């Protein structure tokens, strides 16, 4: 076993999730909703889709907006998450769909972006 | 990064692919600094390898993202960069930006040698 | 237009005889601290630069007068380095204040006054980016021809259509 901090974590979208099982994955979405316990919430990618977020522990503080979030793609087509961050956006507005269409631009052709 | 860690070291001056390198700029997330009487030590994270380190000479806090421009070495065969400069964002549109201007870097050059 | 400093100094561009614009975006990498800063005439135009009279009074040879106060005005010339090339232009006040985010007159009392805060305003404003908008000509001097280049305007940067720009001509330039 090898920490996964130190991978090559990929970025993609919601609609890339059943090409990528088991490996490291990073993923960019706006917050949908909480699941009642604090221990899973949704977030939505430019093209609208959805994907589910899993964690460990209860969660103390309350996010929402733009979400960045690293883990592992389970075998339910899911993230188990480990690490979590939030943008800033108290000045401007996240273009969203510009970032969806720079992650499709990235997977076109590898080579320049190894 | 990914792209940082595999330059050749030739006569002092650092190449990639079929292209020149000595000034760069790259945007990360840090994740850890140290303090020291002379310098400071962060590892700049952008999620394609491990945590670079950057060298700077005489704080920003941890998770935020930051853009930086400085010189590539090698020591003991071990890359590291010294930063004239590093700026957090404040617009979170720079980093999309960047990794669009990074394929457009790397990709008109390469055309260029051929 | 859209214009990229490898092909201005590529596609022949500043030869001619008539000045050309063109507008593009690069980053500051150096800036020059010294002679930036000379003293001008108090009225409103006079394309002269005043000669002091060494007894607190100054004198403009194209109007013929003289004035006991001077307004300092500012001449900058940066280098604009991109990811392929880079090249030497000047700035005059308008644009050397809003690349310096300052005032010519604001300048003008920190650089006699504060020498340390004037090194450090172009500290930060180095390796900035901007949206540049030059013009470049041949000017013939001791018989040598060579290309200036001066700055128009000075603007912040549209990530967002930048952004767009950049990933329509990716797809449009690879398909070809």
């Amino acid at each position: 076993m090898v920490d996964m901090m130190d991978l090559p974590r990929s970025r993609i979208n919601a609609g890339m999730l059943a090409q990528f099982i088991d490996k490291p994955v990073c993923f960019v979405g706006r917050l949908e909703k909480i699941h009642p316990t604090g221990k899973m919430f949704i977030l939505s990618d430019g093209e609208g889709k959805n994907g589910t977020i899993e964690l460990m522990e209860p969660l103390d503080e309350e996010i929402s907006g733009i979400v960045e979030v690293v883990g592992r793609v389970t075998a339910k087509a899911t993230i188990l998450c480990t690490s979590y961050v939030q943008f800033k956006e108290d000045s401007h507005p996240f273009d969203l769909g510009l970032y969806n269409e720079a992650v499709k631009i990235i997977h076109d052709f590898p080579q320049f972006y190894p | 990064i990914s792209q940082l860690l595999s330059a050749t070291l030739v006569d002092e001056v650092f190449r990639i692919g079929n292209v020149e390198i000595s000034q760069v700029t790259i945007v990360g997330i840090i994740r850890h600094a140290e303090k020291a009487p002379t310098n400071i030590v962060y590892k700049i994270d952008d999620m394609t390898a491990a945590p670079m380190d950057v060298r700077q000479w005489v704080v920003v806090p941890p998770e935020t993202y930051v853009k930086v421009a400085g010189h590539l070495r090698s020591f003991q065969n071990k890359k590291s960069l010294v930063a004239f400069k590093i700026m957090p964002l404040e617009d979170m549109n720079e980093f999309t930006t960047h990794i669009l201007e990074v394929i457009n870097a790397h990709m008109v050059l390469s055309k260029a040698n051929s | 237009n859209w214009k990229t400093l490898y092909e201005v100094k590529s596609e022949n561009l500043g030869q001619g005889d008539k000045p050309d614009y063109f507008s593009s975006v690069a980053t500051v990498v150096y800036l020059r601290k010294e002679n930036c800063m000379y003293q001008a005439c108090p009225t409103q135009d006079c394309n002269k630069k005043v000669i002091d009279q060494q007894n607190g009074l100054y004198r403009c040879e194209k109007c013929d007068t003289e004035f006991p106060n001077f307004k300092y005005r500012m001449i900058l010339s940066v280098n604009i380095a991109d990811f392929q090339e880079n090249q030497w232009v000047t700035c005059f006040q308008e644009s050397a204040e809003a690349i310096l985010g300052q005032n010519a007159a604001y300048l003008g009392e920190l650089k006699d006054k504060n020498e340390q805060a004037f090194e450090e305003v172009f500290q930060n404003a180095n390796f900035r980016s901007f949206i540049f908008r030059v013009r470049v000509k041949v000017e013939t001097y001791n018989d040598e021809s060579r290309i200036k280049a001066t700055v128009m305007d000075v603007k912040p940067v549209d990530y967002r259509e930048y952004g767009r720009r950049l990933v329509m001509s990716i797809r449009r330039s690879a398909l070809m």
